[PDB]
Formats: C-alpha cells, structure tokens, sequence
C-alpha cells in the first residue's frame, strides 16, 4: 500500500487539473442557460 | 541560517569554496527556497560552464527551486538537462510534480511524431533520458502488480513497443480467466480513445494474434477484433 | 481613393485625354482640406472630452440596475 | 599559520595578505563545517564560532582598505553577508558598532538608499537601543540631509569627516562626485543657462578650472567666455523621441472606443 | 503650501516665514522636490524668485480621457462580479424537490 | 443526415457542432429539422447527456424543430 | 521568555511552511493558501528581511475566489 | 490506495471524452443565445 501511495500523487496531478476544470465548466454551462431561457 | 553566508560563499572566486557551497546550498533547498530564488540567474551559470565537475548538481539547484516556487515547467526543463539525480525524485513521497511532468510532455511529443512516421524512436528528436523515466515508470507499476496502470500510460502515448510487448508477455495462463479479463479491458478502451487510423487498426489486429495461441482462448473476444476491423482475411 | 492615384499615372504614362473635369474636382479636395495646427482641432478635442465622460456617467447607471 | 594573518595586518602590508588569502579560504570551509548553523548551540561550538570570527573581521576589513575595484568586490562579495553580524554569545561586541556602520555607507556610496533602508529594516530589530547610535550616527545623519534635499548640510558633514579618516576615505571621495553630480542633474530643471561663476557655486566646485573642465565634458561649448547648453540638448532629445516601444504605450483614442463596444457585445 | 499660496515668492521670504536657516540652504531643498515633481515648481535664480508652473486648462489635453478610460472598466469589473455569483444559489434550488 | 450516417455510433466532437451549428444558423425549417433527427445517429450509443441538450430545442417556436425533437430521442433510446 | 531554545526552534517553523505550501498549491485549497501566505508575510517582517518578501509576493497564488 | 490508481486508469479515461462534449455545450450556447 505504501508502494503506492508514494506514485499515486504523480496518477493524480493530471487528473485533479481535469477535476477543477469541471468545477467552473458546470457553473458556466448552466449560468448560460438561465439566461438563455429567459430570452 | 540564513541563506547569506551560502550567497557570499558562490561569489568567491576560488573553486573549492564554490564547491563546498553547492553541497551547503543543497542541504536547505527544500526547508528554504525563498531567499535563493532572488539570485536564481547566478545559479543558472555555474551549470553553463563545463569547468565544475559538481556541475551536474548545479543544476539540480535550480531545478528544486522552481518546484517549490511554484513554476512547475521551470522546473522539468532544468531538471531534464542535467540528466543527474532524477532516480531519487521517482521514488519519493514529496516531489512527484517534476515526475508527472515529464511523463505528460513525453507521451504528448511522442504521438505528434507517431503520426508522421511510424518509427520516431529511432529519431534523436526523443532524448535518451526521456526514454529512460519512461521504462522507469513501467518498473513501479509491475511491483504493484497492477497492469492497468501500465496498459493505459502507454496507450496515450502513441507507444506501439510497450503494447505489444505487454500482451506477448502475458501468456502463461497461470489461470485463463486472467489472461483474457485483462486484454478484454484493452480493447474496448481502444475503440474509444484512440483515433489515429495507423495506432487503432495496428493494435487491435496483433491482439487477435495473442489470444489466438492460447487454446483455451475465448472466441467471444476474437470475434470483436475481426467485426470491428472487418477484414475477411481473418 | 487608390483608382484616383493610378488614373493619374494613366494620363502620363498611357496618354489617356486629359479630362480635366477630374483635375477640377480635386483641386477643391486639397483646398477645402481641414489644415492641422488650425486651433479648430482644440475645439474638436473638447468635445470629444464631453461625450466620453457622459458614457462613463451612463455606465456607472448600467451598473446599479444590474445589482438591483 | 592563521596567526600569521592576524600580525600582516597590523603591519599594514596587504599586498602579501592577498598571497596567503586563497590557502586561508581553503581552511575557512572546515571552519563552516564546525559550526552548526545554530540548530544545536552548546558550548563547544561557541568556541568554534569565536574563533572564526576574528578571521572574518580583520579580513573584511582588508578588503575595505583596498581601492581597485576588480578585485575589491570579489574579495569582498562573501565577506559583506558573513562579517556584518555573525556575532558570538547573542550578538554583541563593540566591533558590531564599527562594521556595521561601514557596510550601511558602502550602499549609499552605491548610491542606492531603496536598499539603505531595505538593509536597515532588518537591522532594526536588534539595534533599537541596544547600540542605539553611536558611529552608526554617521551614515544615519548623512541619509536625513539628502532625504530634506539639504546639499548644503551633507557637504558640511563630508569635509569635516576628513578629522575622522582612518579606512572612512575609501567612502569620502566617492561621495564627493556624487553630491556634485545629484545638483547638476535637478537644475537642468530650473533653468537652462548658468553664467560660468555660477556653475562653480551650486555644483559645490572649489576649483574654476574644474568647473569650466566639468562643463565641456558635459559637453556645452564655451565661446567668448559664454556658455551655450542650447546645442546638445536640442540634439538629444531629437534621438530619445525616436525609440521602439511606442505604438501601445501611446494608444489613440478610436483604440478606447473600440474596447468598450466589445464589453457589452459579449 | 508657500508656493500655492505665493507664486513667485523670493527666497528670502520663505526662510523668515518657516525660520529656515539659509537662502543657499532652502533653494537645495526645492530643488531636490521638483526633481520628483511633487511642487511643480521651478527656480529662476538669476530673477530671485521661485515661480510655480500651473496654469490648469489640463481638461484640453488627453489627460481627462486617461482617467476615464479606468472608471469605465472598473464598473464592468463590477457587473462580471454580480452576474457570476447570482447563479450559484440558484443551482441548488433548481435540484432540490419544491413543494 | 450524411454527417449523421458517416459519423455514426462514437461521438464525434467535430460531428455535433457541426449539426447544431447549421439548426442555429440556417434559418429554413425542414432543414432545421433534419440537423436533430441527425445528431440522435451520431450519439446512438451515448445518449446520457442527449436529453440536456434538446431541452433548449422543445422551447423552440418552429413547429418543425419540436417535431424533430420529438423524433430524436426516440431514435437515441429507441 | 527569550532563550536561545526559542531561536533554535524558529528555524524549525519557517522550514515547516515551506515545504508544506507546495503540497497545498496542487489541492488548490483556497483556505490552505490563504492562511499560510498571510503567517509567513508576518513572520519576515519581524526578522525585517526586505528581500524574502517580494520573491513571495511576486508569485500572487493568494487566493481571492 | 491501489484502487483509486485504478480506476483513474480504468473507468474515468471513458468519463473524460464525455466531459469535452459537455464543454462544447458552452460553446453551443454562446451562440444559440
């Protein structure tokens, strides 16, 4: 387990870029939207 | 203490006393890095120069700086340059941000020349070094025994030698089921993530070659191979 | 603008008959040419001032309804 | 050996001080390595850390005496972090006061009071009143009269600093220049035109072959006993407008315009 | 505060106000200021007087314009910073069953 | 419908623009309606997120756009 | 209480934050950079170093999200 | 730790090409509205 926790932060740093990235793309898709429909 | 002393001790012109430095220096790097970022380009110059003999050390310095910083691209260039002292970096627990750097750029670099022919390894255009990390890291993921992790980095890539040798190596059927429950997840992967033709077509039609020498083959996952390259011959 | 430059080229290099009707026209393009240095281009300077603070009034009023 | 050193420089022969430094710089390396970098102090090291010390101090000192510049900095470099403070058993001696108020006027000899007051913050902490001032006092009143704009003060203080030149002059000259440079740059100011008794007066020259000497190496030609500043400057400021930067400091005012329209049209 | 009170004041009446010491001394101190600009001044020794420079009439240069260029995108800096946050509630409540 | 046909089954990113990119622009309406009776072809085996999108495209006051809506998802989950 | 153990264990301190506001940067934790940035702020002024706190700042990863 | 390694090789890469096309949802709506 120890093997693996010292490789799993550099698994990892890729994929928490990606994370945050969805983070602000779900806020903006729907913030769009609301102003899309009152329209 | 401070990082003055250390500072003073570069300036000297005498060669031992800048030697001394760098060990001195290399102690506190990681506990202190703030106060040496100022003086960065004096850093930078000693690793140009071809006199030093500790010289590769020079540049792990401002490497570990940059890092810490937060310039994490300062920090692989550096780093790849020396091509020194990086086998520590693999392997511990703190420092694996200039590790998943130069592991990102390599499987980026490689499917850019991937496409344009299909042998760049033996192009200069990939350093040695690069190289080097990148079997390095197939060596952590086996230890772990888990050759998900080694399948799919590779698979990103554009890397057809670490593919095929993989699936080759496989076949021993200690049980059968393993064998095939693990190239069962390699294809269905295949479809989806890979979109250049020469990649795709190329590792799904020796797949069907693997599986094929075990007797005690599932024809399930053969069948899928030949539908989805639709090739009679097979 | 550009064809007025090559059709005087065309009446000294191709020999077209000079319509000076042309040449009359833009004679009253050199002359009834604003002139700079002219203390009418301070004037002008002023009253650009004006219409760019009131759009800076206008979009501080933008502002407020957009917080309501 | 290291005693050596010490008596070379009390019989002020610092030429052969240099010769004997390179084999000392190779012995001051295990002299770092005794002392901690007080993460443990106990008192074994303090005996390490006083004897390094009188190293340092009366080799700082050395170079401070020494007047080529070349070599001057890089003897120097190393020695100005080291010998400014660290001091034995939390902090103090009488040499503290001394070296400290010669590296506080090397920087405004560099002409750099940003870093005369970065330097000082740090010093604050630990000379608040434990000093207070005393030798310090003499870069500290220099600093106050330039920062009033007081010319006049600041020269008084130089000339009078010639009674107390024991390794001091390797500053006093260097400051001479400097305050008569500093005038010459405001009153460019003021006015374009001095009459030749005038130039010697503000620029604090004391010599009228130097002033008129000092006026053609600005380059301002002097002819019938009439100075004429008008012909350079034109020139000079001809060839600074012309320069490559420029095109969007500058901007124009359709460029605004434009910005503005594009805001509300996302 | 001299200066904007008296335009061209010699040197000799400063000193007497402000108990300054010399005319020699004073001038040094003026002349160190309007290197950083702060007085706006200029000195004219040959005249004996000190004589501050302004004139307004700055509305007729570019100046203004410079100024109100930075008041416009302040204000639209404001706008992105409500229309962002607004929606963030509404999100929720979206999501969540209403009666 | 031959991007639709071409690019079927594996979402292709260049593929969807392409078909909501022409129903936005290109004002006639039986052409409007072929755009999203299309895009259910291309995300046949991906049709997750597909009832997210052509929830803009009910509101929509073409009569035919709400046809070709309607149509499509039956399509996508048929 | 000043003692000299008092300083020995200062040097500890500083060393501490370094290290760990690298790991904190790659979470991106808004709260963890915030609140290290402003202790080590505080920390160089009262040791007075001018030249360690504009390297620190120059940077700008405090956070105001 | 091992599986968390493993379903970010695994699972997630098959998310991942879903999430872009989200993306390009945004884009979408810039230019409906």
């Amino acid at each position: 387990e120890t093997h693996e926790s010292g490789i799993k932060p550099y698994f990892e740093q890729k994929i928490q870029e990606t994370e945050l990235k969805i983070r602000s793309k779900t806020e903006n898709v729907r913030r769009l939207e609301a102003q899309r429909n009152a329209l | 203490t401070t990082a003055a002393p250390l500072l003073a001790l570069l300036r000297e012109n005498q060669d031992s006393v800048k030697t001394y430095a760098l060990e001195s220096i290399n102690n506190v790097v990681d506990q202190l890095w703030s106060e040496i970022s100022n003086e960065l380009p004096d850093i930078e110059a000693l690793y140009d120069d071809d006199t030093f003999s500790d010289r590769e050390m020079a540049a792990l310095i401002a490497s570990k700086v940059y890092y810490n910083l937060g310039e994490y691209e300062s920090a692989v260039k550096y780093a790849l340059a020396a091509k020194d002292r990086f086998d520590i970096d693999e392997k511990s627990q703190f420092v694996e941000t200039i590790v998943s750097k130069s592991i990102e750029m390599y499987v980026q670099e490689a499917s850019k020349q991937y496409t344009k022919d299909e042998q760049f390894y033996t192009k200069d255009i990939i350093d040695p070094k690069l190289t080097s990390i990148f079997e390095r890291m197939i060596e952590k993921c086996l230890k772990a025994s888990e050759l998900k992790l080694a399948l799919g980095i590779a698979l990103e890539g554009y890397r057809l030698d670490i593919i095929e040798s993989a699936l080759k190596s496989k076949l021993d059927q200690d049980s059968t089921s393993e064998n095939v429950k693990i190239i069962n997840y390699l294809l269905t992967l295949a479809i989806t993530t890979v979109t250049n033709s020469k990649f795709r077509s190329s590792i799904l039609r020796k797949s069907f070659d693997f599986l094929m020498n075990m007797p005690n083959c599932d024809y399930l996952t053969l069948n899928k191979v030949v539908v989805n390259l639709n090739d009679a011959g097979l | 603008l550009k064809d007025v430059v090559e059709y005087l080229d065309k009446v000294i290099n191709k020999e077209l008959p000079i319509n000076h009707t042309i040449l009359g026209k833009l004679q009253d393009v050199f002359n009834l040419l604003p002139n700079l240095g002219t203390p009418d281009d301070d004037e002008i300077d002023v009253e650009n001032h004006d219409r760019i603070n009131i759009s800076n009034n206008l979009q501080k009023a933008l502002t407020v309804k957009t917080n309501d | 050996l290291t005693k050596s050193l010490s008596i070379a420089f009390e019989n002020g022969d610092y030429a052969a001080c240099e010769k004997l430094l390179p084999p000392i710089k190779i012995e001051l390396i295990k002299n770092n390595l005794l002392i901690p970098d007080l993460s443990i102090q106990n008192d074994i090291y303090l005996n390490d850390l006083m004897i390094t010390k009188r190293i340092l101090e009366v080799g700082a000192l050395a170079s401070i005496q020494t007047f080529n510049f070349d070599s001057f900095e890089n003897y120097f470099n190393q020695l100005k972090p080291y010998y400014f403070s660290n001091n034995h058993k939390l902090s103090e001696s009488d040499k503290k006061s001394k070296l400290i108020s010669l590296y506080l006027l090397n920087l405004l000899s560099q002409n750099n009071t940003t870093k005369f007051h970065s330097e000082l913050q740090y010093l604050d902490k630990h000379i608040k009143n434990l000093e207070d001032d005393s030798l310090l006092s003499y870069p500290i009143k220099l600093d106050r009269w330039l920062m009033e704009g007081s010319y006049q003060k600041a020269w008084d203080l130089l000339q009078s600093g010639s009674q107390n030149i024991s390794e001091f002059d390797s500053f006093t000259d260097i400051l001479k220049s400097a305050i008569r440079d500093e005038i010459a740059k405001n009153t460019e100011l003021s006015y374009d035109f001095l009459p030749l008794s005038n130039i010697k007066a503000l620029l604090f020259f004391n010599n009228e072959k130097e002033t008129e000497k000092f006026a053609l190496e600005r380059n301002w030609p002097i002819v019938n006993s009439k100075v004429y500043f008008n012909n350079q400057s034109k020139e000079k400021a001809d060839y600074e407008d012309e320069m490559m930067h420029e095109e969007d400091q500058k901007t124009n005012i359709i460029e605004k315009a434009m910005d503005y329209a594009i805001s509300i049209e996302n | 505060i001299i200066s904007l009170t008296y335009k061209k004041i010699s040197l000799r009446d400063i000193c007497l106000k402000l108990n300054l010491d010399s005319e020699q001394t004073v001038e040094y101190m003026v002349s160190r200021a309007i290197r950083d600009g702060v007085i706006e001044a200029k000195i004219n020794h040959e005249d004996g007087f000190i004589e501050t420079t302004e004139l307004l009439n700055i509305y007729d240069s570019e100046d203004p314009q410079q100024v109100f260029d930075e008041r416009i995108k302040f204000a639209n800096q404001l706008h992105d910073e409500y229309l962002v946050s607004m929606r963030y509630p509404e999100d929720k409540k979206t999501q969540q069953n209403e009666k | 419908f031959t991007i639709a046909l071409a690019y079927a089954g594996t979402g292709n990113n260049s593929a969807v623009k392409r078909l909501l990119h022409v129903a936005v622009s290109d004002s006639n309406d039986d052409v409007r309606r072929a755009a999203v009776i299309a895009l259910g072809f291309v995300l046949l085996r991906d049709y997750t997120t597909v009832p997210r999108i052509v929830q803009l495209l009910s509101k929509s006051h073409n009569a035919h756009v709400r046809c070709g809506t309607a149509f499509a998802l039956g399509i996508a989950c048929a | 209480s000043e003692e000299i153990n008092s300083d020995n264990q200062n040097i500890i301190l500083r060393s501490t934050m370094m290290k760990f506001l690298k790991i904190a940067s790659l979470k991106h934790d808004n709260e963890t950079k915030a609140m290290l940035i402003n202790l080590i702020l505080r920390d160089f002024l009262n040791n007075g170093e001018v030249d360690s706190a504009s390297d620190f700042i120059s940077k700008l990863e405090y956070p105001h999200t | 730790l091992s599986n968390v390694n493993s379903d970010i090789y695994f699972k997630l890469k098959k998310l991942e090409k879903e999430y872009e096309l989200l993306t390009l949802q945004e884009d979408y709506i810039k230019d409906e509205q």
